[PDB]
Formats: C-alpha cells, sequence, structure tokens
C-alpha cells in the first residue's frame, strides 16, 4: 500500500497501477513489436488513382453540414454560440484544453489510431468510416455492398508546442465499393516509416497497414502512404479534399481455390491483428458465428491467389464455428498470442486457446456484449454491454476475470444506457467507454491480480470526461430542425475536488437515475472511443458516433512524469536509430 | 427370454422398495410371458442362489414384515428426492431400513443363506432391490438413453408405471389417489415422458358398480403396451440500434393494434426469458404499456407504447 | 439414393472435441459428448417387426475426478505452481494462468472433464470377441474402455496414471545421460514436463500375431508412446510394454497406421501430421512380433509447411489394376482440401504420388471417412454439405472425382458435425444441428445421430451373394438394407432367392445356409409375426428345417473334433453318445461320412455311460431336446449350441441376438474345447458374449 495524494489530485494507491502499466507496456513493446514487417507492400503512387469532385460526390457522406452544437467547459464562462461546420471542416483546438472537434458527413461507425512507433514524434492520424446516411440502417443478414468512404484524418502531431491553434486536417480518403466497413485495425506494429525516407519514384514511404471489415463479407488490406508523397504526385490543381479508389494490397475472403459455393458467413464484423510479432496472422468474426485466420505471408499456391491487376486475393488456413450467433468482437491476448477471447449476439464471452480450437479455455455466460478489452498487464476481460437483458440498474461495464484467480465480475461502472464502444489504453492502464446516454467515461481499473472486493468504492476512480445533451433551443432533419447538441467537458487537468465537482454530481445522476430516452434518434449516442496506442500522445482519446462530430481530448490529469521521461528517452533512442 | 434374464427383469421391474420373496415368487407367477421354470422348494433355492450371486442385486432388511401383492389384473408412494447420490424412487422405509448384504453373501457373492434360512431370519422384512441401473434400465428398455436425467417427480411415474406391467395405471388414480395432486401438476410431469417418447396414452373406460361407466386415460409403458378395444412479419435485427431501440420500434409500428410477449418473441428471434426482459424493461421504462386480453385459455397480455 | 432411414437418435448433451463420431467394425457407433460417450449398436433384430434401425443405447460416463498430470512432488509443484501465478511478467503470469493443461481444475474454470477423442480397437480385443473403446477426456485422462456385461461400462486401465509414474520413477527423461534433470522452477522445463505427456490423438494397429494389438498415443511435444497391449486384453495385466519414440515433428496433429502388405513383407508405420501442416510416415521399429518389418526410413509426404492443419488422416488398401500389384492409398483432410497420397512399393522402393483434390468446401472440413474396401471418401463441414468423392485408378496412381449429396433435401437447413461411414460402406451416421433458416440463427441447438442409405437393396443383396468374407456379422449394416426391404414389402425379392438357392446348390457352405435362416426369420416377422397363419407354420417348418441342418452341420465339426483329439474316457465336457444318437435319430441322415463317423466314434468312446447329471436332482438327462434338457421332475436346463453340454451354471453366456446360449470355458475343459466355444453362434454369426 501507499498513501497520500498525489499532484494530480487522486489517491497514489489508485495512480499506482497507472504508474505501473507505463513500465509493463515499455517492456513488452521492446521485446514483442518491431520496427518494419511486410517489406514487400510499399506502396505505389500509380495504384492510387485520384477521382475528380463529379467522380468523388456518389462515395461523399450526404450530410454537407453538421447539426448545430455549443460546446462548454467548466470553469469557463460558457461560450453559447452555435456553431455548424461543413463536411470535412474542423473548429480549431482550444488554446489551452486543446479540445478539437470536426465532422465527417455521417455517423460514424469505424476508428483507429495510426500506430506511430515509440518515440517518433510522427504526425498522429485516426483512419475512420463515417456511414453514407445518419437515419439508414442495415441488416445484420444481409451483405449490404453499397459504396462508401474510408476517411484518414490528421490529427497534426499532438506535440504540446502544437497542440494550441491545432486543427485535424481531412488528408485523405479511399472510395470503398466492398460496403459499409464495421471495423478498422491497423498493423499494431513495423508498418511505419519516416515520410522523409529517401524512395524510388513509383514508391511512397508507408504510413501504415490498414485491415477493414466489410459489410460486404471480406476482409481489405491497405498500405497508406504518407499524405505528402502522395501529394507531391499529385497535380497541385487538384481537390485537395483528395478521394481515391485504391486498389487493394490484398483481399480476404472465406473460401477456397474453386470454391464455387459463395460462403454463408456473411458480413464481417470485428477484427483483431496478432498482436505480437512478426503480426503474420489476422483474425476476423463474422455474421455466421465463425472466427477466421489468414496468414499473410501466405506463399502457399492453396490460400494465396494474385488477381489479374496484381492484388491479392487470400483465403483462410483456419476457421473455427466459435458462437453459435453473430461474433460481435474479437480480442487477441498481447502477453501470449496463442489465446484470444470473443464475445457474440448469443452473449458468452469464450476464452479461447488457438492451438486447441474446439473447446475454450472459458466460456462465462452474460448480458448482451458489445465491445471487449483486453488491457496487457491483466488476466481479464473488460465488457461493454447491451441493457436489454441486464438485471435492472446492474448493466453498464464489468472487468471479468478468465477465471484462474476466481474473482467476481468487478462492477467497474454502473450505467443505464448501452455502452456502444470501449477502449483501453495500455499505456495508462485506464479505459474509456461511449454511451447511448452519451457521456464518454473513463475509469481506472485496480490492480486485477488482486481481489476487486477490495474496492469499497469504485466511484472514486471514474469520472466523466464529457456529456452530450439535446437542448431543444423520428428523423435527423426533424431532430436538428428543433435541437441542438450542448458538448460539457471536465476539466481533465486535475482531480481535485471531484466528487464536489458538478460534473460528478451530475454523472452520479447519469448512472442509476437516468431515464433512457427511446423517441427519437438518439443523436448524442457515441458510437466509438479510442484512446491512443502511441506513446507519443498516450494520455489523448478520440470518440464521436451519431452526431458525426468527432471530439478530442487530452486527459491532461493522467499524462505523468514517467510518461515524459519514457517519452524523451524512446526519443533519444529513436533519433539514435534512424537519421 | 431366458429365465435368469425374467427373474432379474421381475426384481428390477419392482422401485427401489423393491419385492420380498413372496412377493418375487406371486410376481414370477404372475408374468406375461409366463416364467420358463416351474417354481419347487429347488428352483427356490436355485433362483435365491442366482440372486445371492448377482452384484447388482442387493439386501434389505425392513422395519415391517410387507404385506403381500394383490393381485393386479383389472404401494404407498414416498418420493426420494434430489439424493446426492443420484438414486431415484419411491421407498417408505428408505432412511429406516438396513443392508444386510454381506450377512447374506460374501465379498465374492458366495450366499450365507439358503433361501429358507434368510425367510426364516427376517420373513418379509428381507427385502430385494435392484440397483439404480438395473432399475432405471428397466424402466428404459434396451432402445432408450441411459444420459437422460428426469425429474424425480417424473421418475416416480415410470416407477409406479414400470411395477404395474401390463396392467397400468389410470391418469385419474394416479393424481386422485397415488400423489394426491391437481391434473395439471400430473399432466405437466407427464408430458416429459412423452416427450422423450417412454411412455403410451390410452383411452379407456371404467365401469363403476353402480353399472354407469366413466372415460379415463390409461398408461403403460413402452414394454407393456397392448391397444384395448372399445403473423407480424419478423425483425432482421439491425446493426446500429439497441434491442430495445428495435424492440420499441416494432410496438410502435405495431401501435394500438399491439403485440403480445409471445409473438415479439417470435417477431426477434429471442428466447422466452430474453423475450420478457425485453417486455419488462419497456414496461420499466414506461415507454410501453401493457392491456389485457382474454384468448383461449388465459387472459393474455399485449403491449401498446404510451404514444397511444 | 441418398435417403434418411427412419430414427434420428437424440442426444442429451453438447457434442464435444475432436472428429467426434466414429463407427467400429463392431458396428457400434460412439458420440464423444460433453458428459459422457454415447454409443449406438445396430442390431439386425429378427425378433420384432418394427422397420426401423435397431439401436440399443449405452454410455461411459464422464470420470467425475479431474486429472491432474504428475510433473514433480506435490510440495515442490505447489511452490512452483504459486511462482508462476505470482509471476510479475505478464507473459509467464498470463501463460500459466491461461493454459488450462496447468489448470485442469480451478475456482472458477469449469471443470473441462468430458471427452476430447475416442478410438475404437479391432474386433477380437476384448475380453470377449467384441473390440475395446479407447477414450480420451478433454482434462487427458486417457482411459481404456470394455463393456463386459450389456449394461454397464467399465474402466480396464486408465493409462496417464500409469504413464505420469513411469516418467516420475525416471525423473522426465527417456535416457539419463542424454538430458539430465532440469529444475522444476524454469517454467519452460515446467511446461516441457506437461508437453511430454499430454496426449494429442490416439490410434490402435491392426491385430498382431498370441494375438496383440498397439495403441500409438501422440503427445503434444511430438513424442509418442506405444503401448503394445496382450490379447485378449483384461487389465494393466495385459501391458507387455511402453515405448516411447520421438517424431521431431513441431506441433502434430493426427495419427494413423500405415500398415501395408507386399509379397510375403508385412510393412507399417505411423503417419503422422503437423498442426503446420506436413505430413511425415515414421518407422515403429519397437515391437515384439517377428512378422512384422518397418519402413527403412523416415519419409515425408507432404512438405510444404503452409499452416493448413491436417485435421483428419485416413488410409485404405487398394488393389491397383494397372500396376497389378497391391497399394496403399493415403487421404487427409486438410483445411478444406483434401490431400491425397499413394503408395506403391516396387524395386524402386516406395514409388509414390500426391496433389491436392480442390474446390470441394467453401469452409475447412470438419470430419473425414473412407469406405476401407472401396477407397471411397466423404468430407463433412458445418455448413452441412456433404461430398462423395470417388477414387478412379488410372495408368499411373489416380484421380478423384466428386460429387454433392444434397443433405437439404433429407434434413432441411442443417449443421453437420461429423459423419462415419460404416464398415461395409451401406450407411452414412451424420451428427445434425439446426441450420441456418434463410439467413437466421436457430434460437435452440439439439444435436442428434442421423443415419441415410449409401446403397440401394441389390447392391447390398450383390455384395452378400459375392461376399468375400462371408460372415453376416461383419455385413449387419448390409444386411439391413436386406431386412428393411423383406419387413417393408412383406415377401423375399426372388433374385435374391434364386440366387441364394443357386449359391446353395453350387456351394451349400454354411454362410449361405445361415442367410437363409435370416431371410426366413425376417419373413416369418414380416407378415406379423387364416392362410397367413398356414405361411407362417410353413415358414416356421422351414426355419425349423434349416435349423436342423445348421445343427448337423455343427454336429459334424464337434463330433470330428472329439474324433481327431485324445477321448476324454469321462466324457467330461460332451453329450457324445447323445451326439451320436441325434445323428442316428433320423433316416434323412444320408450323409455317409456322419454315419461312418458316429461308427468311429461309438467305437472309440468308452462303454461307460459317463451321463451328465441335473445338478437340483443328481438326476441323468438324457438329451431329449435340440434346445434344451429336463429331469424327471420336468424343470428345464438350456442347451449349450456350441458343445450340447447342459448350461446348469448361475451365469451363461447369451449371444447378440438372444438367439442362442453357450457355456463358459472352465479350466476343466481342454484348449480345443476351450476354442470351440469361443465361437460364434451357429445359427447367427454374431458374438455369443
Ligand atoms: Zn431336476
Ligand atoms: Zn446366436
Amino acid at each position: 500500500h501507499c498513501r497520500g495524494m498525489a499532484p494530480n489530485g487522486l489517491p497514489n494507491h489508485i495512480m499506482a497501477p497507472v504508474w505501473k502499466c507505463l513500465h509493463l507496456t515499455k517492456d513488452f513493446r521492446e521485446q514483442k513489436h518491431s520496427y518494419w514487417e511486410f517489406a514487400e507492400w510499399i506502396p505505389l503512387a500509380w495504384k492510387w488513382h485520384l477521382l475528380s469532385e463529379l467522380e468523388a460526390a456518389p462515395y461523399l457522406p450526404q450530410e454537407e453540414k453538421s447539426p448545430l452544437f455549443s460546446v462548454q467547459r467548466e470553469g469557463l464562462p460558457e461560450d453559447g454560440t452555435l456553431y455548424r461546420i461543413n463536411r470535412f471542416s474542423s473548429i480549431t483546438a482550444h488554446p489551452e484544453r486543446w479540445d478539437v472537434s470536426f465532422f465527417t458527413g455521417g455517423p460514424l461507425w469505424a476508428l483507429d489510431w495510426c500506430p506511430v512507433p515509440e518515440g517518433a514524434g510522427a504526425s498522429q492520424y485516426v483512419a475512420l468510416f463515417s456511414s453514407p446516411d445518419m437515419n439508414e440502417t442495415h441488416p445484420l443478414s444481409q451483405l449490404h455492398s453499397g459504396p462508401g468512404l474510408l476517411q484518414l484524418w490528421g490529427l497534426g502531431t499532438l506535440q504540446q508546442e502544437s497542440c494550441p491553434g491545432n486543427r485535424a486536417h481531412f488528408v485523405y480518403g479511399i472510395a470503398c465499393d466492398n460496403g459499409c466497413i464495421w471495423d478498422l485495425k491497423f498493423c499494431p506494429s513495423g508498418a511505419w516509416e519516416l515520410p522523409g525516407t529517401p524512395r524510388k519514384a513509383p514508391l511512397l514511404p508507408r504510413l501504415g497497414l490498414l485491415a477493414l471489415a466489410c459489410s460486404d463479407g471480406k476482409v481489405l488490406l491497405f498500405s497508406l502512404p504518407h499524405p505528402e508523397a502522395l501529394l507531391a504526385q499529385q497535380p497541385p490543381d487538384a481537390v485537395k479534399p483528395a478521394i481515391y479508389k485504391v486498389q487493394c494490397v490484398a483481399t480476404l475472403q472465406v473460401g477456397s481455390m474453386q470454391a464455387t459455393d459463395p460462403s454463408e458467413c456473411g458480413q464481417c464484423l470485428s477484427l483483431a491483428w496478432m498482436p505480437t510479432r512478426p503480426h503474420q496472422h489476422l483474425a476476423a468474426g463474422y455474421y455466421n458465428g465463425m472466427v477466421v485466420f489468414w496468414n499473410l505471408p501466405t506463399n502457399s499456391p492453396l490460400q494465396r491467389i494474385r488477381l489479374s491487376d496484381g492484388s491479392l486475393k487470400l483465403y483462410p488456413f483456419q476457421c473455427f464455428l466459435a458462437h453459435d450467433q453473430a461474433v460481435r468482437t474479437l480480442q487477441w491476448c498481447k502477453a501470449n498470442s496463442h489465446f484470444l477471447v470473443s464475445a457474440g449476439s448469443d452473449r458468452k464471452i469464450k476464452f479461447w486457446d488457438l492451438r486447441r480450437p474446439y473447446e475454450p479455455i472459458n466460456s462465462i455466460k452474460r448480458f448482451l456484449s458489445t465491445e471487449l478489452a483486453w488491457l496487457l498487464p491483466y488476466n481479464g476481460v473488460t465488457v461493454a454491454q447491451d441493457n436489454c437483458y441486464a438485471s435492472y440498474g446492474l448493466c453498464g461495464i464489468h472487468y471479468i476475470d478468465a477465471g484462474y484467480l476466481g474473482f467476481k465480475a468487478y462492477f467497474t461502472a454502473p450505467r443505464k444506457g448501452t455502452v456502444w464502444s470501449l477502449s483501453g489504453s495500455d499505456w495508462l492502464g485506464t479505459i474509456a467507454a461511449g454511451d447511448i446516454s452519451g457521456e464518454l467515461i473513463a475509469a481506472i481499473l485496480p490492480d486485477m491480480a488482486l481481489n476487486p472486493i477490495n474496492v469499497k468504492r469504485p466511484v472514486e476512480r471514474r469520472f466523466p470526461i464529457y456529456k452530450a445533451d439535446l437542448i431543444p433551443y423520428r428523423t435527423y432533419t426533424e431532430t436538428v430542425n428543433h435541437h441542438y447538441l450542448l458538448f460539457q467537458d471536465t476539466d481533465l487537468g486535475s482531480f481535485h475536488d471531484l466528487l464536489r465537482r458538478e460534473p460528478m454530481l451530475r454523472m452520479q445522476e447519469g448512472e442509476g437515475h437516468s431515464q433512457l430516452c427511446l423517441d427519437r434518434l438518439q443523436l448524442e449516442a457515441i458510437h466509438k472511443v479510442r484512446f491512443s496506442p502511441n506513446l507519443d500522445s498516450y494520455g489523448w482519446l478520440v470518440s464521436g458516433g451519431q452526431s458525426g462530430l468527432v471530439r478530442i481530448h487530452f486527459v491532461r490529469g493522467l499524462a505523468s512524469p514517467l510518461g515524459h521521461r519514457m517519452q524523451l528517452e524512446s526519443r533519444a533512442h529513436f533519433n539514435a536509430m534512424f537519421q | 427370454m431366458d429365465a435368469l434374464e425374467s427373474l432379474l427383469d421381475e426384481v428390477a421391474l419392482e422401485g427401489l422398495d423393491g419385492l420380498c420373496l413372496p412377493a418375487l415368487w406371486s410376481r414370477l407367477e404372475t408374468r406375461v410371458p409366463p416364467f420358463p421354470l416351474p417354481l419347487e422348494p429347488c428352483t427356490q433355492e436355485f433362483l435365491w442362489r442366482a440372486l445371492a450371486t448377482h452384484p447388482g442385486i442387493s439386501f434389505y432388511e425392513e422395519p415391517r414384515e410387507r404385506p403381500d401383492l394383490q393381485l393386479q389384473d383389472r404401494y404407498p408412494i414416498h418420493m426420494i428426492l434430489e439424493n446426492k447420490d443420484g438414486i431415484q424412487g419411491s421407498c417408505r422405509y428408505f432412511k429406516e431400513r438396513k443392508n444386510i448384504t454381506n450377512d447374506i453373501r460374501t465379498k465374492s457373492l458366495q450366499p450365507r443363506c439358503t433361501m429358507v434360512e434368510a425367510f426364516d431370519r427376517w420373513g418379509k422384512k428381507l427385502i430385494i432391490v435392484a440397483s439404480q441401473a438395473m432399475r432405471y434400465r428397466a424402466l428404459i428398455g434396451q432402445e432408450g438413453d441411459p444420459d437422460l436425467k428426469l425429474p424425480d417427480f417424473s421418475y416416480c411415474i415410470l416407477e409406479r408405471l414400470g411395477r404395474s406391467r401390463w396392467q397400468g395405471e389410470l391418469q385419474r388414480d394416479l393424481h386422485t389417489t397415488a400423489f394426491k395432486v391437481d391434473a395439471g401438476k400430473l399432466h405437466y410431469h407427464r408430458k416429459i415422458l412423452n416427450k422423450n417418447g417412454l411412455i403410451t396414452m390410452q383411452s379407456h373406460v371404467i365401469r363403476l358398480p353402480t353399472g354407469a361407466q366413466q372415460h379415463s386415460i390409461l398408461l403403460l409403458l413402452n414394454r407393456f403396451h397392448v391397444d384395448r378395444r372399445s403473423t407480424v412479419p419478423p425483425v432482421d435485427i439491425v446493426f446500429e440500434r439497441d434491442m430495445l431501440t428495435q424492440t420499441y420500434d416494432l410496438i410502435e409500428r405495431r401501435g394500438t393494434k399491439g403485440i403480445s410477449q409471445a409473438e415479439i418473441r417470435v417477431a426477434m428471434n429471442v428466447g422466452k426469458l430474453e423475450a420478457r426482459m425485453l417486455c419488462r424493461l419497456l414496461q420499466r421504462f414506461k415507454v410501453v404499456k401493457g392491456f389485457m386480453e382474454d384468448e383461449g385459455r388465459q387472459r393474455t397480455t399485449k403491449y401498446i407504447s404510451c404514444v397511444f | 439414393m441418398v435417403t434418411r432411414r427412419e430414427p434420428a437418435v437424440k442426444l442429451q448433451y453438447a457434442v464435444s472435441g475432436l472428429e467426434p463420431l466414429a463407427w467400429s467394425e463392431d458396428h457400434r457407433v460412439s458420440v464423444s459428448t460433453a458428459r459422457s460417450i454415447a454409443v449406438l449398436e445396430l442390431i439386425c433384430d429378427v425378433h420384432n417387426p418394427g422397420q426401423d434401425l435397431v439401436i440399443h443405447r449405452t454410455s461411459v460416463p464422464a470420470p467425475l475426478n479431474s486429472c491432474l498430470l504428475k510433473v514433480g512432488s506435490k510440495t515442490e509443484v505447489a511452490e512452483c505452481k504459486e511462482k508462476f501465478a505470482a509471476s510479475k511478467d505478464p507473459t509467464v503470469s498470463q501463460t500459466f494462468m491461461l493454459d488450462r493443461v496447468f489448470n485442469p481444475e480451478g475456482k472458477a474454470l469449469p471443470p473441462m472433464r468430458g471427452f476430447k477423442y475416442t478410438s475404437w480397437s479391432p474386433m477380437g480385443c476384448d475380453a470377449n470377441g467384441r473390440c475395446l473403446l479407447a477414450a480420451l477426456t478433454m482434462d487427458n485422462r486417457l482411459t481404456i474402455q470394455a463393456n463386459l456385461n450389456r449394461l454397464q461400462w467399465v474402466q480396464l486401465v486408465d493409462l496417464t496414471e500409469i504413464y505420469g509414474e513411469r516418467l516420475y520413477e525416471t525423473s522426465y527423461r527417456l535416457s539419463k545421460n542424454e538430458a539430465p534433470e532440469g529444475n522444476l522452477g524454469d517454467f519452460a522445463e515446467f511446461q516441457r514436463r506437461h508437453s511430454m505427456q499430454t496426449p494429442v490423438r490416439m490410434e490402435w494397429s491392426g491385430i498382431c500375431t498370441v494375438g496383440s494389438v498397439l495403441l500409438a498415443v501422440l503427445f503434444e511435444n511430438g513424442n509418442i508412446a506405444v503401448w503394445q497391449f496382450q490379447l485378449p486384453f483384461v487389465g494393466k495385466e495385459s501391458i507387455s510394454s511402453c515405448n516411447t519414440i520421438e517424431s521431431g515433428i513441431t506441433s502434430p496433429s493426427v495419427l494413423f497406421w500405415w500398415e501395408y502388405e507386399h509379397n510375403n513383407r508385412k510393412m507399417s508405420g505411423l503417419i503422422v501430421g503437423s498442426a503446420f501442416g506436413p505430413i511425415k510416415i515414421l518407422p515403429v521399429n519397437l515391437k515384439a512380433v517377428k512378422g512384422y518389418f518397418t519402413l527403412r526410413q523416415p519419409v515425408i509426404l507432404w512438405k510444404e509447411m503452409d499452416q493448413l492443419p491436417v485435421h483428419s488422416i485416413k488410409c485404405v488398401p487398394l488393389y491397383h489394376p494397372y500396376q497389378k500389384c497391391s497399394c496403399s492409398l493415403v487421404v487427409a483432410a486438410r483445411g478444406s482440401y483434401v490431400f491425397w497420397c499413394l503408395l506403391l512399393i516396387s524395386k524402386a522402393g516406395l514409388n509414390v504420388h500426391n496433389s491436392h483434390v480442390t474446390g470441394l468446401h467453401s469452409l475447412p472440413i470438419v470430419s473425414m471417412t473412407a469406405d476401407k474396401q472401396n477407397g471411397t471418401v466423404y468430407t463433412c463441414s458445418s455448413d452441412g454439405k456433404v461430398r462423395q468423392l470417388i477414387p478412379i485408378f488410372t495408368d499411373v496412381a489416380l484421380k478423384f472425382e466428386h460429387q454433392l449429396i444434397k443433405l437439404s433435401d433429407v434434413f432441411g437447413s442443417v449443421r453437420t458435425h461429423g459423419i462415419a461411414v460404416s464398415p461395409c460402406g451401406a450407411y452414412l451416421a451424420i451428427i445434425t444441428t439446426e441450420g441456418m433458416i434463410n439467413g437466421l440463427h436457430p434460437v435452440n441447438k439439439n444435436y442428434q445421430v442421423q443415419f441415410v442409405t449409401l446403397k440401394t437393396f441389390e447392391e447390398a443383396a450383390a455384395q452378400l451373394l459375392e461376399s468375400s468374407v462371408q460372415n453376416l456379422f461383419k455385413q449387419v449394416d448390409l444386411i439391413d438394407l436386406v431386412r428393411w426391404k423383406i419387413l417393408k414389402d412383406k415377401h423375399i425379392p426372388q433374385f435374391l432367392q434364386e440366387a441364394l438357392e443357386k449359391k446353395i446348390e453350387s456351394s451349400g457352405v454354411t454362410y449361405f445356409w445361415r442367410f437363409k435362416l435370416f431371410l426366413l426369420r425376417i419373413l416369418y416377422q414380416s407378415m406379423q409375426k387364416e392362410p397367413m397363419e398356414e405361411k407362417l407354420l410353413e415358414i416356421q417348418g422351414k426355419i425349423e428345417a434349416v435349423e436342423m441342418h445348421l445343427t448337423r452341420e455343427h454336429m459334424k465339426r464337434v463330433l470330428g473334433e472329439v474324433y481327431l483329439h485324445t477321448w476324454i474316457t469321462e466324457n467330461t465336457s460332451i453329450p457324445t453318445r447323445g451326439l451320436c444318437n441325434f445323428l442316428m435319430s433320423d433316416e434323412e441322415y444320408d450323409d455317409r461320412t456322419a454315419r461312418v463317423l458316429i461308427g468311429h466314434i461309438s467305437k472309440k468312446m468308452n462303454k461307460q455311460t459317463f451321463p451328465e447329471h441335473c445338478s437340483l436332482c443328481k438326476e441323468i438327462l438324457p438329451f431329449t431336446d435340440r434346445k434344451q434338457a429336463v429331469c424327471s421332475n420336468g424343470h428345464i436346463w438350456l442347451r449349450c449350441f456350441l458343445t450340447y453340454q447342459s448350461c446348469q451354471s448361475l451365469i451363461y453366456r447369451r449371444c447378440l441376438l438372444h438367439d442362442s446360449i453357450a457355456r463358459h470355458p472352465a479350466p476343466e475343459d481342454p484348449d480345443w474345447i476351450k476354442r470351440l466355444l469361443q465361437s460364434p453362434c451357429p445359427f447367427c454369426d454374431s458374438p455369443v458374449f
């Protein structure tokens, strides 16, 4: 045990896991990430055909302008001006709190950070998908296959000097034919290289590798070029919201050579990359309940074939029927990549051993589970839940031991509404969660190697980052014509007086008391949350949803002396490695 | 069939209360088909030695000399429940009778007593009982599944029917007199036996000593059966909406005509309790209200959203 | 061609583990299940008119005690487990806490006591003429099971109990000097002491010849333990040796016994496949029998390491027509493809050809079985597609042709979890589950074993009439097709009658007389067991006539056996003069050989009576009737159909069909009578127990 208050105003025993998680993640990434992988898959500029605005318009998300909104901040006299910003427009960062908001032109449905190697200090991006329409909704049973746009948004570089006056820039997007996208995952390491890397004119310095869970029931694998190399190739007269028709690196689909019968698997619904070097396997969950694995380097003429345009088609090497219904989530163990966990519409969380796929390590029945998080240091999994089957008031977020320690599920955060998305930060050891109630909640996990019942009141370990409300000055137009979004943000700089500050007193009415809206669009619903996986910007978070507005925050209270120490030591080593 | 097979079958067709020796002789005498071996003192000793030498056969001293069997052509039940060894059936003295197996036979099952020695020593206190596997097999027959585990009430139904052999039992008398329960309570516990198919339903007519005649259901175990003469369309769950939102929208699409919980279940493709939770939550958020409607046998509930 | 047979066997529990359906040579099906093994044995029941498959059911219980592998002394292991659990490194700590091999039971973890896999021995391995069941739990308890009485399954031995003790008795290394004992506190050595004794899969050899059989157990480490069993197997006493070999394969997945003959040479070796995809044959030389030989060098059948897991292997003997020689076909399920390899010994040694037959399925294969006679292969996947796959010989090696079977036309939308071809290819057993209803999942999941016809009645009749094995019990799956036709149409189809008469006329061997007895008994059943009664009485007369024929023929063997061996002057075990009387009873006995043989016996026999006594009476039992003996008090003893002695013991051996009875072999019986008692019935060619 350790007594006293940290200078950020949380007790030291509450923060001590958060500080420990930095060291454990650093030791892991030193050993089990890598600096370069898939050396053959460098982007080729001639595969990136820029669409004109005339060609792009069918792919563009149909909302040209955001809903009206205002932003309020704890301790700042209220602004109250109604903003309304175009598609691909960003407001400017608040000069001190650095929150940023920008409009994606539709409702946000996939989101991941581009993984930037430890110490690189690179430009920091999010790749995202936003649905073509604010009110249209797609049946799970059907291969939608309607065209849509993958988007890449540069957030600048999130360095301290850069945060004031920052903006989010829509550097480019990819026109996708293969339906709407349900999940996005980058190759967790080794894809990135320096934007200043000298390469021959057809090649472009690679930003990343990105895999898409298409509603068309297949996975698209792209290598992203750095934007500067595209803009150096692009004629300067072209439209700067550049929309590219991009040839896939590989197309991943369930089948076999000469398999005439199209697979019953239906939509792809969740991805996991193999969390450890050399990231050779990609796993996907399917509507028919299967989990499917592709070995991306595979030379074998039984798994790999090349299309006439030179893109790959990959068939899987292994599948198993993990679930009785659609696999809503995969999470792959970082500490040992033989183990994987999944959740499904049959509302069982199943822990798997991929050496022995016929029997799960453990199956725990639960409420209908929407996303899982598995933080490196902890044996168990944290579950976001739909409330439709929950014992009333016991819904929300639970951490669930894989079972050896045998603790009860730690009821980390009660929620009335269904948490749509969940994200852990391995650097922080903390988790954040987006709700239809419109709060974004973040919470600190105890040292889960010790019995969580020793936590006498978990309310001391969570805080609301913001709540989205509709203010009245069944469809999107009939909503926005009569309501505007109010975003009210906490003072993230410290957690002093937290349990007395009004956002907590408000949040304690969101828990338990809050009567759930069911009679309008749920326009405030937060569909995705992602902490940064990158040591640079490790305290940054991105969120968004039915409003189509992304909002970004810096959890200033959790960035710490060890974070600064670790960033500088990694910066020195990185600068010693690449020159 | 083998004589010694039929010997064990007659023992195993009684329940956990088993047979006394005179009851066994009575059962062998009353057997259909006829017992192949004529009963004689040498036979009764020989059959006693066969029973004594059988490892699954077991022996008890009952606290009372049991009354002999009535001729069954046309027992007090004492159900043993949730037994931790998993043995099932009825036996009034189950906790009060004592095993005398090691006294009747060695560990090598060699008989320590003759039939007349044992019957002199104990009379109708001597009970022969077949082990749980033997008794259950005699109820199942060969073709049913030993992996089946029944509710103990439903096993007691079989054990009553099993000992009743070709004569069977009337569902009237089972609920009225044996189990002393309402017909629905028996019927509910009988339905599983029809579902797994262990028993047969016979329409039967009682003729009273008053001269009137009355219908009843005869029940017979399969071994002994002999026929006596005389629009809402379903919802494909969408990705982008939670299950409450999707279920409320269904009810609002139904509106004033409403929908039942059963039709919610069918339309949502969910389990019974899962549909029950969805209804109760939408009631508890007071976005939906339930209204009663007498349909068929029951006042069903149909649900309407508070917009209507 | 494909039609469902009427009974679908419902299972109480979830089907479980690797390749969970198997059909044994003994015509018993087993389903490895989360709480049991369901065992279904198919009876060609002659006692009832029910046209269905008559299936008798039993189950092996899951063991109630969670199996812990022995890796050290209790106190040392307990400290090591606490060390690895308490370790601050995520990799060590979570590799320990997640890998269930280290944690077979825990506080919250579910006990994984159900069954992983099962493998039937050949016939004749049991204490009786039946076959043994190898059964492996998911917590790695390898057990051998047998069904001594009809009701119970009993554990004959636990091999994980033995093998863990043998390793502890050698400090977990096969040669002490080759690797001295590493400290259990090293997690790599802790893990190794589990991996070297975690069974993956097991398979039985053919019968070696006193009989013997080999069980190979494959471990996670790529070690293989070959157990040698003496036959008949009765328990731990029968374990002759346990020899461990190292495959050198990484992450091994499956075994089969490649076992083959060319001229005088008997060749065998293990064929082994990895989860990473290569396939290799190992020469097992570590056996006692002199008649076998083993492969000269390990040979590799597939090298490519493509990470398609080798999920199942099968192999079948084939006489290749154009190469005019004995060859062997290997097939292996590799992801969604079938690898096939044909092995053909010549002056070049192994000539080898291989390929992948391609496009079979849009999902991985989940089970496979092969017709051991024809080499027809069947493959299946959890989308419910099942595909018949026929080898066609080619001037060199093979080409494969395949065709889908439309299970939707017999079952509707279905998931198929496993298939098993019956021993003569008559039936395909299928585990079935509710399928996708046009893109909607089923709410309730239930597992049912379902049987479909592969062969027509005319093919079954032909393969019975032209049978090479000439044994009814081995062909009862084909016989059930004949039985089904008769019970459906209440007559023997005339071409079967004509051909059987021609076979009886031209050859007359007792197989056809046994076939006549079966056909007549099913015919008697078919007309509800009046002219119908006149026909029943007539057919019963024919049954009695062919009963008498088979009795006479068996008596001829018995009487000859008694004549050829030493005469037991005490007449102890055969009613030899009663047999002679029975063989002079009737003027029908035109067989001069029997008539002189009763002369030779009655010359050789003692003039002293040496009668059999009714033990309840100390009174003679005259050889009064074919089926039974009766004393003067009129109480009755059953007749042994093997030796015609009376069965006066309190226990006696009953044929599977209850058609006939046999005495237990006593220590006072001579070897040749003990060999005569170890034989199928005269009437049904099937186990007497
Ligand atoms: Zn007698
Ligand atoms: Zn027989």
